[PDB]
């Protein structure tokens, strides 16, 4: 189940990074899609 | 066959009579027809349409029954609909039941 | 089997990231502070919702007709 | 306990009528005629005379020494 | 064709010869006459460890009531009034004639004093039961009190009847759903001094498991049967039943016990569970004792009776199978054939049993010590009688009972006559929504209306007007008569099927015969045996305590014979061939007085039947309903009610909740509770100055003597909405009537002390006025205290004035224990009494009276359940007067009538008006009222008023006639003791607790969670802070900045000090509730370490 907790961690970190306007929307969308694809492949 | 509307059963490796009585209890507690969880179903009239009031709750089993639309099924319990229809349907059912 | 056609199920939609950003900026909240829906829920799985997204749900209500609520997609 | 001096409803003295009414009713006369000719016509006084217990007769035996 | 008067003659004879409280007196007389010697005989003998010494208990006797005035006084006899005044116990001595055996010689018998037992009032024990009226007046006793209560420590304690499931009988019921258990049968064996529950179960497989208290686990049925004396499975099968279809269900149990062939295998199988780790012989012995003495001791504890017990067990198993096969329904826990009521007799004999066991234990100890040491052989100096004398008393005073049940004895309620009678005739159920429900079996045994509202609805009941509790007889005589009648024993039947070849189907059609729930035998036909037993009882050959019933269900037929105690049974007129046995000659003799109700029941005309016997009885309410099919007739159709439900006039016109509420609130009404209330000393007493007997009176009102001790007054009632102060169940009362003494009352409070002496050198708490000792209240408070230290009678007492001046030496220098009159209560000293207690201490009682004039807020209630406070007091001028000038005494809002549906109130108003006008008596007994409503209205019209009881009313204030007529009546009203005078609790700034620093004792009102949430819901913040912080436990604490622990301010040096940091840290003051500081310190007393984090009071920003 550690994959789900780690995915939640990564998603909340990406969201907090977006809230600080570190990078634009499209790159954050790529990061979300990439992490979802990477850690749903394991599951 | 024995008599009509009756019959008889014998066994080879029956062993102890305790096993025989446990076997009898197993035979009596055998389901003949119908999906699990439902005690009785009664047809009732709601106006130009006849519905079924059911004393049991089994959403998946009734959904599998042919002749029933999956779109309009009302269940008293809120947990199985949450398991099957999601959480928003569960919230709507909770509000409607209250 | 498809359950989105059920009467109890509201209309679920997955909104784009720019709309989510505008929503969280206007509400002034972190995304996890929204009420959250599990990614394994059948309504979210039907629309292919992924964790970290925000789901726009329109419910039928007698006061305004259609009410818009936002849910957060969490992991399991 | 002891008959009230005055009728509760109307301030009419009924205490002095207890002895004649009780003595004549105990003598074997119907209470209606005795009440009518005694001088009580309002039923508020009649319930005062009719429904009385005279507990004071029993209490004088069980009196506080004081 | 017995008319109303003929049947009321029988009812009046019943209530005349047999008192209102007869169950208590009957049980106590049965205890004294039989059970006192029965306990001694079941004890048998006193055997000591030394072999030569022995004691035999010959006979027991009770003397007349008496007290030991001195150390060796002659035990002078006393009167119950003296026991009440001096806080004594109205008890009588017990002399037990035990003969001492020393070196195996009998010697001469000697009777010794073993203790004092409290005796019931108006029983066989006390002499006041048979005294004449004048002698009762002379001694000081009220001639009308029914008795039935003990006088323990000066208080009238009465043993409430206790209702519980019948013992020694097996009840079957289904097991819990979704479990391996399918059927359960429980039997409760009530032994001499202990009680054992045996549970028999049928699992999913047809095996049967038997268990009981001492043996862990479940013993198989056939194993325990073989342990009891059975040798092979055939005997077990034939003992269970005789039907092959029901016999076939024992085979799995038998083969589960197949390995157990002999009795010893079963014995040590049980012994393994009973106690593990000892040798086989010890296991066998332990199993033997536990089986003999802990299995079914009511059958017998001797090894000889063991075989008998086994048969009983088999019968129990039979019922389970009958339940499993579908032949019988589960037994009802609510049916009165299954419920028994224990009165003072059974309880008090159990208490004497345990007290005598303790006494004999102590006597054996002392005797063995004396023998091994060598002392006097006489038993007079080794009696130690108080072991009983205190013990019994300790049970009656406290009410906590030996058997584990609580609240057996309660202080007698004496608010009025009705409360005392109801509290005497009360049955409390020991035990569900099913038990609270009214059962059809309660007809004629328990009142359907009288029951408390709330958690006790249906669990506390009152004995009906014509309900009698069985006293009980010995089982042996009934067993002998049943065997002589022709009942074939079960063992004989089994023998003659097994030893001799006979038809099993011949005995399968026979009727089983049970006695007290135990299978007694078989008979040809149940109906014939039942008729024989009934006729034998009616003719007087058999005892009247035997009740026989015949079930004759299509599946099973049985005969049940009951002779045990506790059965609630009611009398019915026997009807033969459609004509009752009681005839015109019997009624004429009753009216003349030649014969009484007891003569009627002895002659066989009227018989008492229980629920089981009433199962096959067919009863008719009235002689015109009588048919040849009918078996019985009711003596009194309205006798199904209790003492209070018979107070209501026309109760069948009211709603049942109204009658129930009337029964509940008629015990609270003010009135004359006793004619000798002036000499009596009660802690809380009430007196209505001018009580009036009801104008609308039922038949039973004169029987219970209520019209001689009335608890209310007739009030001219107008049903109209005169002002609006009578809304929401409120009433308006004429203030001029109140000023003439309409409902003025007096409230008496008693303060009593004992000049107790405690160990020391002549140390006593002498009663004397106080001069300069510690705790001194103030010189102003002792102004009215006399020289001897007790206040003189007829003085005004205000607030906290002292009544008795007492000084006490310290236990570990005088201290003030003087009595302070309650701060709220103000009154006049009524009576002062000085006595000497048995132990020699001075006892002083002071009774203070307070005059209560009715006011706004005082609670009044009618005889129908219309309770309400006084909305306002209105002068005679303001009240609406009629054309004849009669003004209402009480005005009641008409809107109270239609939702409550109390038609009986209007009927009583019309009846009271007719009674006052015509002067003729009015009888409003339910189902039979004389006269009827129409004749009452016609006579009212004849006397001069309107037939419909309305009359023309003019407005008093303006003088203008009302546009409509107003009903006027004389409904009876009662003043309840919930006065507003003593119901006010208001607190200003005052004392707080030493620990929590919160206000209590005048104490403050608790705010609580729900009010806190209301304040939150309004959104107010400063109001919450005021109500929960400012006005309660407001505190300021200094908290260290770094560690956060609570510090203190040092008064000598202005610097703050931290417990941990010392002086180096700075501390800040924070205002919090002291309860939070207490919580912090209590957590700190744990290993929890709460560190309070401070923050800027300002918003900063
Ligand atoms: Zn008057
Ligand atoms: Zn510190």
């Amino acid at each position: 189940t550690i994959s789900d907790i780690e995915m939640l961690l990564k998603d909340t970190e990406i969201w907090d990074k977006l809230l600080r306007n570190e990078l634009s929307i499209e790159e954050a969308k790529k990061m979300f899609d990439d992490v979802a694809r990477s850690y749903s492949k394991a599951d | 066959d024995n008599d009509e509307y009756s019959f008889t059963i014998y066994f080879e490796k029956i062993d102890s009579i305790m096993a025989l009585f446990k076997m009898r209890e197993k035979i009596l507690n055998t389901k003949i027809k119908g999906v699990k969880g439902i005690k009785r179903a009664i047809v009732q009239k709601k106006g130009d349409e006849y519905v079924i009031i059911t004393d049991g709750s089994n959403l998946e089993g009734i959904m599998n029954v042919t002749g029933v639309d999956i779109n309009k099924i009302q269940t008293n319990n809120i947990h199985e609909v949450e398991e099957v229809l999601g959480i928003e349907a569960a919230r709507e059912l909770i509000s409607r039941e209250i | 089997i498809d359950i989105s056609n059920h009467e109890l199920v509201p209309k679920h939609e997955i909104l784009q990231l720019e709309e989510a950003y505008k929503l969280v900026k206007e509400l002034g909240i972190k995304p996890e502070q929204l009420p959250w829906i599990r990614a394994s829920d059948p309504v979210a799985k039907s629309i292919g919702a992924k964790p970290g997204d925000i789901i726009k749900i329109t419910r039928k209500s007698p006061f305004t007709g259609e009410s818009v609520t936002y849910r957060y997609v969490i992991t399991g | 306990m002891i008959i009230p001096i005055r009728c509760f409803t109307c301030g009419a003295v009924v205490a002095d009528k207890w002895e004649p009414f009780s003595n004549r009713v105990m003598g074997g006369e119907d209470p209606e005629k005795v009440l009518t000719e005694l001088g009580v016509n309002r039923y508020c006084c009649r319930r005062m005379l009719l429904s009385h217990v005279n507990i004071i007769r029993e209490i004088i035996h069980y009196t506080r020494p004081i | 064709m017995l008319d109303t008067e003929s049947r009321w003659a029988i009812a009046e004879s019943f209530f005349k010869t047999r008192g209102l409280v007869r169950q208590h007196l009957d049980s106590f007389n049965d205890f004294l006459r039989n059970k006192l010697q029965q306990v001694i005989y079941e004890q048998g003998e006193i055997v000591t460890e030394v072999p030569g010494l022995k004691i035999k208990l010959g006979k027991i006797r009770y003397e007349k009531p008496s007290i030991r005035e001195t150390d060796k006084g002659p035990m002078r006899e006393i009167t119950p009034m003296e026991a009440r005044l001096r806080n004594l116990t109205y008890s009588s001595p017990i002399f037990l004639s035990m003969i001492p055996v020393e070196n195996n010689i009998e010697g001469e018998p000697i009777e010794i004093y073993i203790g004092d037992l409290p005796i019931m009032l108006k029983s066989v024990a006390d002499p006041t039961s048979n005294l004449p009226i004048d002698k009762l007046i002379e001694i000081g006793e009220d001639p009308k009190d029914p008795g039935g209560y003990f006088i323990v420590n000066g208080s009238e304690k009465v043993i409430i009847a206790q209702e519980d499931l019948a013992t020694n009988r097996v009840l079957v019921d289904y097991g819990k759903s979704g479990s391996n258990i399918t059927h359960v049968a429980k039997v409760t064996s009530s032994a001499a001094g202990y009680r054992v529950q045996v549970m028999i179960e049928r699992l999913k497989d047809s095996t049967i498991q038997i268990s009981f208290a001492t043996v862990p686990g479940r013993i198989p049925f056939a194993i325990i049967m073989r342990a009891l004396g059975f040798v092979t499975d055939r005997d077990i099968v034939y003992a269970v039943s005789l039907d092959p279809q029901i016999q076939n269900e024992l085979l799995p149990s038998l083969e589960q016990a197949s390995s157990i062939t002999s009795a010893e295998e079963a014995l040590d199988f049980i012994g393994n569970r009973v106690a593990i780790g000892q040798k086989r012989e010890n296991r066998i012995q332990k199993a033997e004792q536990v089986i003999d003495k802990y299995f079914l001791p009511h059958l017998g504890t001797s090894p000889e009776d063991r075989k008998k017990k086994g048969y009983y067990l088999a019968s129990a198993v039979n019922k389970i199978l009958e339940l499993y096969l579908g032949r019988r329904e589960p037994d009802d826990k609510d049916h009165y054939a299954n419920k028994r009521v224990r009165l003072a007799g059974d309880l008090f004999t159990s208490l004497f049993r345990v007290a005598f066991k303790a006494f004999v234990k102590d006597l054996v100890y002392q005797l063995e010590k004396s023998k091994v040491r060598g002392r006097r052989l006489s038993l007079t100096a080794l009696v130690r009688a108080d072991i009983i004398t205190e013990r019994i008393r300790h049970a009656l005073a406290t009410g906590n009972w030996v058997g584990g049940r609580t609240g057996v004895s309660q202080l007698l309620d004496r608010t009025n006559w009705l409360s005392m009678l109801s509290h005497l005739r009360r049955v409390v159920s020991s035990l569900n929504f099913e038990a609270r429900d009214l059962h059809g079996t309660q007809w004629g045994r328990m009142c359907p209306f009288e029951t408390p509202e709330g958690p006790n609805s249906g669990l506390v009941k009152n004995l009906a007007l014509l309900a009698q509790v069985s006293v009980g007889i010995n089982e042996s005589v009934v067993e002998r008569v049943a065997y002589e009648l022709g009942v074939v024993s079960v063992e004989d039947v089994i023998r003659r099927i097994s030893e001799q070849n006979e038809d099993v189907e011949k005995y399968m059609s026979w009727s089983k015969v049970y006695l007290n729930g135990r299978l007694l035998g078989y008979y040809e036909d149940g109906k014939e045996l039942a008729k024989k037993i009934r006729e034998s009882r009616r003719q007087g050959k058999l005892s009247d305590e035997v009740n026989v019933a015949y079930i004759a269900t299509d599946y099973l037929n049985e005969v049940h014979i009951n002779c045990d105690a506790g059965r609630v049974r009611r009398p019915l007129i026997i009807v033969n061939n459609g004509t009752p046995l009681v005839d015109t000659e019997d009624i004429k003799k009753l009216k003349n007085g030649e014969i009484t109700f007891d003569d009627l029941v002895k002659q066989g005309k009227i018989e008492f039947i229980d629920a089981e016997e009433e199962e096959n009885a067919y009863v008719a309410l009235n002689p015109q309903d009588l048919t040849p099919d009918h078996t019985h007739l009711e003596i009194w159709p309205s006798a199904i009610l209790g003492i209070i439900a018979s107070i209501i006039p026309y109760p069948e016109h009211n709603q049942s909740p109204r009658n129930t509420y009337q029964s509940a609130m008629a015990k609270q009404s003010l009135g004359l509770y006793a004619s000798n209330y002036q000499i009596r000393t009660d802690t809380r007493a009430h007196l209505l100055h001018y009580p009036q007997m009801p104008l609308v009176q039922t038949r039973m009102l004169g029987v219970i003597g209520y019209n001689d001790r009335p608890a209310g007054a007739n009030a001219i009632l107008a049903i109209m909405s005169y002002t609006g102060y009578n809304m929401e169940d409120s009433i308006i009362m004429n203030k001029s009537s109140i000023e003439r003494g309409m409902y003025r009352s007096t409230f008496f409070r008693l303060y009593s002390t004992e000049e107790v002496k405690y160990p020391g050198g002549q140390e006593d708490k002498i009663i004397t006025p106080e001069a300069g000792v510690k705790g001194y209240k103030g010189k102003d408070y002792y102004r009215l205290l006399e020289d001897n230290g007790v206040v003189s009678p007829e003085v005004e007492v205000k607030g906290g004035d002292v009544l008795i001046g007492k000084v006490s030496p310290p236990r570990f220098a005088k201290r003030d224990t003087s009595i302070v009159t309650r701060h709220g209560e103000n009154g006049i000293v009524d009576l002062v009494l000085i006595t000497e207690t048995l132990e020699g201490n001075k006892l002083v009682k002071v009774r203070v009276r307070d005059l209560r004039i009715p006011e706004i807020g005082d609670k009044f209630a009618t005889r129908h359940g219309q309770k309400g406070v006084v909305g306002i007091l209105i002068d005679q001028v303001d009240m609406p007067y009629t054309a004849k000038g009669i003004v209402p005494d009480i005005i009641l809002n008409p809107h109270a009538l239609p939702s409550r549906m109390t038609i009986g109130q209007i009927m009583e108003a019309i009846g009271g008006k007719y009674a006052a006008l015509s002067g003729k008596p009015v009888d409003a007994t339910p189902f039979l009222e004389t006269p009827k409503l129409q004749e009452m209205q016609k006579e009212i019209l004849k006397l001069g008023h309107l037939p419909d009881s309305t009359e023309v009313v003019y407005d008093g204030r303006t003088g203008q006639k009302l546009k409509s007529r107003i009903l006027f009546g004389i409904v009876y009203y009662q003043k309840l003791h919930h006065m507003v005078a003593d119901k006010m609790h208001a607190r200003a700034r005052g004392p707080v607790q030493i620990l929590t620093r919160q206000p209590t004792e005048e104490g403050g009102l608790r705010f609580g969670e729900m009010e806190r949430d209301c304040l939150i819901g309004f959104g107010t913040a400063m109001l919450i802070k005021d109500r929960l912080l400012d006005n309660s436990d407001k505190a300021v604490v200094y908290i260290c900045d770094q560690c956060g622990y609570v510090g203190w301010y040092d008064r000598s040096k202005n610097r703050y000090v931290c417990p941990v940091h010392g002086d180096k840290s700075v501390l800040h003051p924070v205002t919090v509730s002291y309860a939070f500081k207490l919580l912090i310190q209590e957590l700190m007393s744990m290993v929890i370490s709460p560190r309070l984090i401070l923050g800027e009071k300002v918003n900063l920003g």
